[PDB]
């Protein structure tokens, strides 16, 4: 009942106002620690044109204990299992009170742009994008006009 | 590798202003401890920006999957001056007006060539203060600009402080400097 006040404000404030370019928020009726995020799948991206939905959640000692992010759209991604769990190591192991959720947000969308091979889970997606790299995209491109398109 | 206050001089006496000679330095450090940045390494921007000025040199700083090899621990200490309300602008109150007011805590609580880990918002974004005698010089670094409260860019010098806008100082021991100077993560990171 008595943490860190004016960062969890003003770092809701800006993300529901002074947002990250390509991610918008509406925080949930319910629980106000819940935000309904929205990401835009990139250009030259295979999610171009797309725009998914991530659930983010910040937890009792948030600053000290790292939030909590999952797709709640599906996707063909080799760090992002079935059921929405981002592999991101700041979200995991390498989090700390000094990284704040910017950090977090950006880090997902780069990772769309881009995705991680440097990946120590087993995961067949991961293994499709590593080796039939071109099946790969085309794959996720049409997940991304089923999934992340006219999902709203 | 004009390193050292080398180029501290270079940078400070010219026809450039107070607030307009912070983004100056910044800039150029920035371009050293932030070689292209923007993210969430913000903390560890700004203790590295401390580095520099108290004389330690200038390195790389840390990036965000590298942060919690110290900068975790940094907060787990000074989390008591963070957790202040410390300084609060008033209506109405100018980003100079602002900038200069909050060099108090600063000037008055000072030494010769001292610097302090500037805390925006309780941890929400970071900035570094110097101390050269008479002035204080704001420093981001991470984005290069001077005296700022997380702003993408740089705030024009009359520009109005949104309400309630916060900063807490935090004095920084020396001993806490040498023992991040005898640390691995700070041995670890590539110098200049």
């Amino acid at each position: 009942m008595a943490g860190l006040p004016r960062r969890i404000i003003k770092e809701t404030q800006r993300l529901l106002a002074e947002p990250v370019p390509g991610i918008k928020a509406e925080p949930d009726e319910s629980n106000a620690r819940y935000f309904h995020v929205v990401i835009a799948g990139p250009q030259d991206s295979p999610f171009e044109g797309g725009t998914f939905k991530l659930e983010l959640f910040l937890p009792e000692e948030y600053p000290m204990a790292a939030p909590k992010v999952r797709f709640m759209t599906k996707i063909y991604h080799p760090n992002v299992d079935k059921l929405g769990r981002i592999c991101l190591d700041i979200l995991k192991d390498k989090w700390s009170p000094a990284l704040q959720i910017r950090t977090v947000l950006l880090s997902i969308q780069a990772l769309l742009s881009a995705p991680n091979p440097d990946d120590p889970l087993a995961n067949d997606v991961a293994e499709q994008w590593k080796t039939n790299e071109a099946q790969a995209i085309e794959t996720a491109r049409a997940w991304t006009r089923l999934y992340a398109m006219n999902n709203i | 590798n004009v390193n050292v206050k080398k180029l501290l001089e270079s940078l400070n006496s010219k026809s450039l202003g107070d607030m307009d000679k912070d983004s100056e330095l910044a800039a150029t450090l920035q371009k050293m401890i932030n070689p292209s940045g923007g993210d969430g390494n913000a903390s560890g921007c700004a203790l590295h920006a401390c580095m520099a000025m108290l004389g330690y040199g200038v390195r790389e700083a840390p990036v965000p999957n590298e942060i919690s090899e110290y900068m975790t621990g940094f907060f787990h200490r000074h989390l008591e001056q963070i957790d202040s309300e410390g300084i609060v602008s008033h209506p109405n109150e100018t980003y100079s007006k602002f900038r200069e007011r909050i060099a108090e805590n600063i000037l008055q609580n000072t030494s010769k060539g001292s610097v302090v880990m500037i805390s925006i918002e309780q941890a929400t974004h970071w900035i570094a203060g110097f101390n050269d005698g008479e002035k204080i010089m704001f420093l981001d670094v991470q984005t290069g600009k001077g005296f700022n409260l997380y702003d993408p860019v740089e705030k024009s010098p009359d520009a109005f402080v949104d309400e309630n806008s916060s900063v807490q100082v935090i004095h920084v021991s020396d001993q806490e400097f040498d023992h991040y100077a005898n640390s691995s993560s700070w041995k670890s990171k590539r110098l200049c």
